[PDB]
RNA sequence: GGAGGUAUG
RNA sequence: UGAUAUUGAAAUUCGGCACAGCUUGUACAGGAUAGGUAGGAGCCUUUGAAACGUGAGCGCUAGCUUACGUGGAGGCGCUGGUGGGAUACUACCCUAGCUGUGUUGGCUUUCUAACCCGCACCACUUAUCGUGGUGGGAGACAGUGUCAGGCGGGCAGUUUGACUGGGGCGGUCGCCUCCUAAAAGGUAACGGAGGCGCUCAAAGGUUCCCUCAGAAUGGUUGGAAAUCAUUCAUAGAGUGUAAAGGCAUAAGGGAGCUUGACUGCGAGACCUACAAGUCGAGCAGGGUCGAAAGACGGACUUAGUGAUCCGGUGGUUCCGCAUG
RNA sequence: GCUGGAAGGUUAAGAGGAGUGGUUAGCUUCUGCGAAGCUACGAAUCGAAGCCCCAGUAAACGGCGGCCGUAACUAUAACGG
RNA sequence: GAGGGUAGCGGAGAAAUUCCAAUCGAACCUGGAGAUAGCUGGUUCUCUCCGAAAUAGCUUUAGGGCUAGCCUCAAGUGAUGAUUAUUGGAGGUAGAGCACUGUUUGGACGAGGGGCCCCGGGUUACCGAAUUCAGACAAACUCCGAAUGCCAAUUAAUU
RNA sequence: AAGCAGUAAAUGUGGAGCCGUAGCGAAAGCGAGUCUGAAUAGGGCGUUUAGUAUUUGGUCGUAGACCCGAAACCAGGUGAU
RNA sequence: GUGGAUCCUGAGUACGACGGAGCACGUGAAAUUCCGUCGGAAUCUGGGAGGACCAUCUCCUAAGGCUAAAUACUCUCUAGUG
RNA sequence: ACAUAGCAUAUCAGAAGGCACACCCGGAGAACUGAAACAUCUUAGUACCCGGAGGAAGAGAAAGAAAAUUCGAUUCCCUUAGUAGCGGCGAGCGAAAUGGGAAGAGCCCAAACCAACAAGCUUGCUUGUUGGGGUUGUAGGACACUCUAUACGGAGUUACAA
RNA sequence: GCGGGGUGGAGCAGUCAGGUAGCUCGUCGGGCUCAUAACCCGAAGGUCGUAGGUUCAAAUCCUGCCCCCGCAA
């Protein structure tokens, strides 16, 4: 259980931190999450 | 030169942190004997380095390029195990590397091409990473050593020989620091003690003290203050205490341990038997038509060169009766040259328990012997490291129910503290194994019945020498 | 062939 | 204690670089000591093949190397087969050692001319100081300077909590929930009882559906306590986790789809010394679910935290000591 | 603690100078590449004593145990574990 | 006895923290220097108007301080303040009660065990319990629930 | 203001400079509006004018700062009658 | 005053590494400036500076000396003042 | 052993030493204090000690300020400004330029080169002293060339010689 | 009241960090021996004080209780 830094997969902008179990969820998570540059929705994996 | 460099990395692996590393640097003229137990991370860091397996956290940078001969090689038994290997290796020093990184090259290998492997590499004046845990063979490559721990990198200057001691003496004074420490906070606490009955005594009044002097109430401030004195010494003696440099023991894992359930041995006046099995695939003359009897509590061994027929003198037995002559009372527990195991079914519990029928504590307490702990047992068993497949493959092959076990190429990815552990087993056993290996130093404590295959014929004497 | 020194009851 | 000036001259010796030469190259299998690549079917041979002999290098004890004398015509290869790779032969190169020319330093001693002698003798001189001179010793060390490491209460400057039925010990120090707390709120004590320094990619969001625990009875391995069937049972279950307040018009339990555990904000409010903490409709953007209405800026609520300075990482229609 | 040994390891200043970065003469195809020079950093490796390590020393600092059972009175225990 | 020597980051010490010009836990004089003092003491004439606090929070903080709270003066807003009457409302106290939580008395049955006797059956006995009749306890129990106090009001009166 | 002239004067002179008249924003910068922001939304801070110079009094800061009062610290010297 | 053929224009100096100080500036991105040690330039197509460093552009020409004035104070003399 | 200390004899308005409990330059250099403790920091380069000089001292005629139509030694007052910055970014320390004023003043050496004399006696032309010459940035000077002019002038014992 | 402990008959490991209960002496049977001791061969003897939870797994972690040792009182 540990702190995430999101970030997205078209330009790089983290945009979102959170905290995950680095047991249950051990691979670099991915999630749809708003991006504040493009104005879309769109998908931010972990960094 | 220079290489190639790593910057703190780290790769959690699981929650449980596998690598932490730093200024990573293997520059030229550079020959490191890289070890540590199974599961340690030396197959995952090689990877890393050669690019392949991006970590969770950090950079690296090769300078120079890089040839992985790899582990657990995804390739199907077309050829022996050694001729693969011997493939590989040819790859890699054909590709003029400047960098060769080697994860267990010395995997299924005769004897002979090893000598040739350690005397090509004395020739080589490239740079290179190897894992083995063969000890004459890093003491005559290497020049420096790793250590992996629990992720941290330790380095030493010298030979296999020369890691030994120097971990001997580190052990060592570690433990006498710890002794020196536990030795003085029980004097200081016992100083305590004794300071602190005083003070309790300080204060009460004496014993048959009469009327006037008991009456007497004047000097309960001189006693008050004497009492703050004696507790202000506990006081300072407790900071010393607390001021002591703490010093732990390492959290050394519990040895190997194997086991097999049991055994109710019948020690009969033979378990196998066959006659004039000829040996061939095609245009091949592998062996000879011979017989051969494997008799009640037999140590059966088989040593040979590459290409020579050993695994599949082992399927003849396990499969089909060309001259073969079988019982019912034998039941073989087969472990392969391969995996044999079901690599992602979901569980460790669920790939053993397939072929076994006993209980899940029981199970998992071996597992746990094995060092698969409470979290690992589910583990996918393709994720795994390679020692720790040939563990699991041996105890699925254990709580088979089985009397004879037939074992090609045991002993491979494992390491030096299992087997031993395992030596001790296959010289206890109260049954039959049959097994090959090319460590004549193993054999000496297992074998009874020696074999040896060779020039397209066979032959078979008793006792070790 | 003989002489001298050199565990419990 | 080490580097560096003071600080010089000679040499053995050991190393690293270049160049020339003598060469040297054995895993197993295979005819046997298979260095790399390329060319390769001819190479050698009275300008002396095989065989005999010495001498001698290497060596893995198999054997090759070649100075030679007797000898006088075959010896070797592709082919064959083996093996990862083919053998003759040659072009160039590589490993390892040796040798040499030159560099390249280093250790090691040797020497004397610096430097040193609270060594002797002579003179200044009458002087145990000093200066100079000569002779012996030591010698480029020491001693001295700068730089760096280690030791160093020998010495110094300083720190070494508060609360509290005196102080001290014991206990406590921040946060959350009950009671004391006197039916708003708030309210103390070394008053009484307990927890926290997390957890959950679902135990969140949404849409659908479901309603428990416990008792009696019937029934195999039997408290029939496991699981089952019925009836009773309005809450005694469950609500991640302390207690209280609440929830059965579900905030509890299952299933399907998803990521609103979003961005920018925020009227007005609570609490409040300050700093902070809390609630928050609603607007816009871009969306998941639901047929739609509509719900959704985490979890039934309340704890699950740490100022600034400082430093690290990423981004940026921000400056950038004349100009770039 | 002191004394000696010195293999090995860790360890500075200094020696050494791989690699990264800034500028820009020229090239550019889109604005990227980028010699030398000057610069800011700078690795591996070399590198003493000390420390780790081995031995000795107690008219050096200093230190010197527990539990259980046991023999012609019972108590104790020369004795045993 | 004389003549003399050793000087305070020091000297002398048959060693006591002892002596170093009537005081030595580090002499005396001068200066820095009006050290610092959250500590105690003191702070000088008159009258008039108003007139507290001894509380909260934080504080290496507790006999100190900062901010708020309580005071005074001025400028401004301008009836927003006080009290009562009436209405309404939140809240769970004293009381009371046992409807849950725990406690508890005496009974009626019991649900079946236990000690003991011979598979079953007994018992001057615990009764774990369940149920039920009656009586009782509670700051951290409440099916219930005051007076007061509080918060307001498009209301009236007095101030 | 300093400076110059002047009776140690007032006063004359000197307009470098200072406050203010326009703010917002970290800044580039824009400008009665700006910063945030996608936003012309909403919000923060500002506009929708009076400041200035000297001076009485009050208070604060820096200087010993209402007076007295340590034990003590440092430097230089005096002392073995 | 003209000319630009060659020569000259401050050396163990500037500068740098280390350690220190002093520059309003605590080593900080630390320019500029002195000291100690060690090493060690250039030469007018030069050298230095413009707050790390580079280039361009601009300003000077280090490592050699002298220079009143305006400024400071008052033992003291005179004449006076509050 | 030459000669070198050393020793002897004469001359110096030669020095010394005192001070004004001041001012200045340099060496060397604290602590109480403050930071609500303290160690970096502050106190403070303060006090004390010491050397030296003057009636003033020091600094000073750009290897400079700056960044426009640039200014032209230094020093001192004002203001820039408690700004910019320095800082356990704590306590606190804290500018300068610009701009306005007082006062204003600029000069000499070294080097090249010429010449005399001396050592090498290259007898070639290197080294040294003396005298000349010459001194700076919109580069200057030596070198060569052209005008002058020998105190007509010009400047001076406060620098530029005394 | 505070602090340590309770593992076959005795004494000790193992608890920190959960993974099939171990060491020496002893006990029992049998051997050797004229018999006993020693010695040789086999075997028993441990709900890890107890009762509850957590865990797949408890001597081990948590709870509660009964004793044992010191201190006190
Ligand atoms: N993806 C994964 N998820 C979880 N555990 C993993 C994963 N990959 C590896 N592991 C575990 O982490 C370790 C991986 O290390 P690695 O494969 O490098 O071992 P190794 O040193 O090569 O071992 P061996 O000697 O057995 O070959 C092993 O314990 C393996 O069980
Ligand atoms: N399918 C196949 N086709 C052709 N040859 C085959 C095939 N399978 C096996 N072989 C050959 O048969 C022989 C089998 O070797 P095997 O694996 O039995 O030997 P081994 O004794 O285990 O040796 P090692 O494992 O050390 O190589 C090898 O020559 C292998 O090349
Ligand atoms: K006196
Ligand atoms: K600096
Ligand atoms: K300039
Ligand atoms: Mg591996
Ligand atoms: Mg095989
Ligand atoms: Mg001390
Ligand atoms: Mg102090
Ligand atoms: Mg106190
Ligand atoms: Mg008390
Ligand atoms: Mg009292
Ligand atoms: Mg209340
Ligand atoms: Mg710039
Ligand atoms: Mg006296
Ligand atoms: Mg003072
Ligand atoms: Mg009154
Ligand atoms: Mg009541
Ligand atoms: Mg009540
Ligand atoms: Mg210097
Ligand atoms: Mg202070
Ligand atoms: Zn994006």
């Amino acid at each position: 259980r540990v702190n995430v830094t999101l970030a997205c997969t078209e330009c790089g902008d983290r945009n979102y931190i959170t905290t995950k179990n680095k047991r249950n969820n051990p691979e670099r998570v991915e999630m749809k999450k708003f991006c504040s540059r493009e104005n879309k929705q769109t998908l931010h994996r972990e960094t | 030169k220079i290489l190639l460099e790593g910057l703190h990395i780290k790769h959690y692996v699981q929650d449980r942190l596998l690598l932490n590393i730093n200024r990573l640097k293997i520059y030229q003229n550079d020959r490191i004997g890289l070890i540590g137990k199974n599961g340690s991370g030396k197959t995952t860091l090689l990877h890393i380095l050669y690019k392949k397996i991006v970590p969770e956290e950090g950079i690296v940078k090769q300078f120079s390029h890089c040839e992985l001969i790899p582990q657990l090689k995804l390739i199907e038994s077309t050829k022996s195990g050694g001729e693969v290997t011997r493939n590989y290796i040819r790859q890699a020093l054909d590709k003029n590397p400047e960098l060769l990184l080697a994860d267990q090259p010395t995997t299924n290998l005769d004897n002979n091409y090893i000598e040739k492997l350690e005397q090509d590499l004395k020739n080589w004046h490239g740079a290179f990473i190897i894992v083995s845990h063969d000890r004459a063979f890093l003491d005559n490559l290497c020049t420096t050593i790793w250590e992996i721990d629990e992720g941290r990198i330790t380095e030493y200057k010298g030979n296999y020989s020369n890691y030994v001691e120097q971990k001997e003496l580190e052990r060592h004074r570690e433990e006498l620091e710890y002794e020196k420490y536990e030795k003085e906070k029980k004097r200081l606490e016992k100083a305590i003690n004794i300071k602190e009955q005083k003070a309790q005594r300080a204060t009460k009044k004496p014993k048959n003290l009469s009327s006037s002097e008991g009456k007497i109430k004047v000097t309960k401030p001189y006693f008050a203050s004497k009492q703050k004195k004696l507790r202000k010494t506990v006081k300072s003696l407790e900071t010393r205490l607390e001021k002591l440099e703490r010093v732990e023991k390492r959290n050394e894992l519990p040895p190997l341990k194997m086991d097999l359930v049991n055994l109710e041995s019948v020690k009969n006046r033979t378990i196998i038997r066959g006659e004039d099995v000829s040996g061939t695939i095609e245009g091949r003359v592998l062996w000879k038509a011979k017989s051969f009897s494997i008799r009640g509590g037999d140590k059966m061994a088989i040593i040979g060169s590459n290409g020579t027929g050993k695994t599949t003198f082992i399927k003849k037995i396990v499969h089909g009766n060309p001259g073969i002559s079988l019982s019912p009372s034998v039941k073989i527990g087969y472990f392969s040259q391969k995996i044999d195991t079901l690599e992602l079914d979901k569980s460790i519990l669920e790939n053993v328990q397939s072929s076994s029928q006993q209980n899940e504590t029981l199970i998992r307490t071996i597992l746990a012997r094995m060092h698969f702990f409470r979290d690992d047992v589910y583990k996918p068993i393709s994720v795994l490291s390679g020692g720790e497949r040939v563990k699991v493959a041996l105890t699925k092959v254990f709580l088979s129910e089985v009397n004879t076990l037939v074992l090609d190429q045991p002993t491979n990815f494992l390491d030096m503290e299992a087997i031993e552990a395992f030596e001790s087993l296959l010289k206890e056993y109260n049954g039959s194994i049959i097994f090959v290996s090319h460590d004549r130093k193993f054999i000496e404590k297992v074998a009874t019945r020696i074999m040896t295959i060779d020039n397209k014929e066979i032959k078979i004497f008793d006792g070790t020498y």
